[PDB]
């Protein structure tokens, strides 16, 4: 229940404890490296701007 | 020692780290390009006592599977790189980045440190340097002595006006660096950051293309600290600090009753 | 440590955002073509301790459940795009849009920015540009050096008076862009907006047909801020901000009293 | 010792009470917000000997939302509106169910559909403002019309509707100034906004919060003192027990 | 220390620039071949918390 998330140098989404955040395919979320604006949705949808 | 004593002591250290983080933000409440930090807490591991050895799981809602925690700790002091407000100043040598970007300065040891502080000035030779320690800005920008006014374009192009020559002449162009994870940068003081493994690779470019920010002349980026927010966090951290001391006193008084009465 | 401590902190944060929007409106009380903003408040989620309408321990629906709020926040900043008052000037290059429409300019990156500011001028080559940073106006309007006066038609037709010639020569046709939701534009400063996903497709055409506004020469559009309203909104924001600090102080006293007693 | 736990319920009751007060003061500027007050009741009683009654403390059983209409705020925007009476704007949640709101700060999306100025949920029924419109007018009965150049008389693009509930306090707040109908809320009564008890749509108008900031500050005074009073009983029982096991 | 403090500081500086422009024109109310001046205002950057769209 700790939502103190962060983005590493490779885009993998982790939390404050270092645990990798699971995604839609039951796999860790890996976002594109060159981001411009991360805007998480209310339902959990992650919309990012390249 | 008694386990209850050390569990509360770890809570006291966590709050003491939190206090030192809050006081750092309030001290840097006027620094230009300063990003506030927040202490992140997490619990310490849970130990099975009534299972033989370190065996775990099974019936965790029974005396056999009772698990006891070890306290709390501060795992990371996270830098909040929220864009700060702009200060409009009349000095023509101070600059600002709106959006993502870091100014680049050349450290004495050779490498380049990345800064959000745009309070620059000129040295004896005319090279643009930081108005603090004096580390030159990369790329090197040299101002001719006959120049009258310095104009820095929104894409980093520095041009000067020379009397007797219509139209400005360009004497250099700045570049700014953006990182994949600016929160992974290592602070070294002097409003300077150093690249690390968790940060990523320095991605330079013209300030205004490929998602980079723009250079604003005669403006300064104020610190993004919220003085009221720090004071509210100070209240919560103070009361939690006192609460853990109550437990330590309670354990000491309980044990003092044993060896005295018994 | 106490829910009321953090619930009131959200109220403090909400007012700080609210005051920052009010201060921005008063700062831009003389900016040409500036649309005022208002912060949009909303409550946070409610903890569902007791279900409203759910069966109780005696099989009776609860007419009102025990739902605890979490505070409030500013969720959006809505810009009111109502037309401002007109200022009559003697400059022949400053224009105004009577009705919906935005002038389009070419940004240094290459994209098109949309502006309500009409203060324009000419560069060295005679192309119509912005009076501020100097970006050209789309479509480019080149004023020949043999012209003695400039007349901008109601439908954006630019004509110049040339000595030795009757029937003034037309040198270009200006077009303006309207949006279904101008409040969805992204303010990038410099009186410039960028199209977004919720702004809608740009609709470009002659200034005066299909719901587009008309261009008036030698007239400027004043800001639409209500200076008296911002002062009253500052009175409200200051007092609500203080009253939230009253709760945090009272909770601090409560926790201090408990530590001394318990 | 039951005395400690009796006071602990009194401490927990006031902590929940202060939480509602802080939420009332936090939402002192939220448009269309209804303040709520905590409801206290005493716990069950016990007969020890048998006719001696001993209480168990107190608790907060409900947070009653007072749906009294707030004051009026005059605005210049042509899309924010207020229901002058009883009624709720209905919006379409992403889940497909219809949510109900009293905040009237609306706007248009990319296609012209009327949506909320916050999360962006569409407003039911869907009203689409054409790109040729120069002004938007909302009547006292929800009749939305647009002024189109080159054509005399405003054409009607739709008509807004509102819903009234027998017991608005039975609604379940889900944040974002939105409510979900529940079992005790009632049966959603739609209709023309202005007939049959339904309120009237007031364009370019907003409904301010109805919180009484003076009352909340006074409520903090009584809640704080009673909270500190219950701590004194706990401290006294602590010293009473500490005296006995030390004396004997 | 406060976002409103910095925003209003820019407003004060802008108005001082506006007044000095107004004062210069009134000082040169009798100068031959003097062209009056007008101050051009423009808002600064907007911090992007939630992206529109």
């Amino acid at each position: 229940r700790n939502g103190n998330l962060k983005v590493d140098q490779n885009g993998m989404l982790t939390n404050a404890s270092g645990h990798l955040v699971l995604g839609e395919n039951d796999a860790p979320i890996t976002l594109p490296i060159p981001l411009s604006k991360i805007e998480i949705g209310r339902d959990g949808t992650i919309s990012v701007l390249p | 020692m008694h386990p209850a004593l050390w569990v509360s002591k770890t809570g006291l250290d966590a709050q003491q780290t939190n206090i030192a983080t809050i006081s750092n933000n309030l001290a840097n409440a006027s620094t230009v390009g300063y990003k506030k930090s927040r202490a992140v807490f997490e619990d310490l591991f849970y130990q099975n006592i009534n299972q033989p050895g370190g065996q775990s799981s099974q019936n965790t809602e029974l005396p056999s599977g009772l698990m006891l925690g070890a306290g709390s700790k501060v795992v990371a002091t996270q830098k909040v790189h929220t864009h700060g407000n702009a200060q409009t100043t009349t000095n023509a040598l101070d600059m600002m980045v709106e959006g993502d970007g870091f100014f680049q300065v050349t450290l004495p040891d050779g490498n380049i440190g990345y800064t959000r502080n745009g309070q620059f000035t000129l040295n004896g030779e005319g090279t643009l340097v930081t108005s603090g320690s004096g580390y030159p800005v990369e790329p090197e920008i040299v101002i001719p002595e006959d120049a009258i006014s310095i104009t820095v374009g929104t894409d980093g192009e520095v041009s000067v006006r020379v009397r007797g020559q219509q139209d400005n002449q360009v004497v250099g162009q700045l570049t700014i660096t953006d990182f994949v994870n600016p929160g992974g940068l290592e602070p070294i003081g002097q409003n300077l950051y150093l690249p690390t493994g968790a940060s990523g690779d320095p991605q330079e470019g013209v300030p205004g293309l490929d998602g980079l920010g723009e250079i604003r002349q005669s403006m300064l980026e104020a610190s993004n600290v919220n003085v009221t927010e720090e004071l509210v966090n100070m209240i919560e951290a103070q009361r939690v600090y006192e609460m853990n001391s109550k437990v330590i006193s309670s354990v000491d008084k309980m044990m003092s009753f044993v060896n005295q009465q018994l």
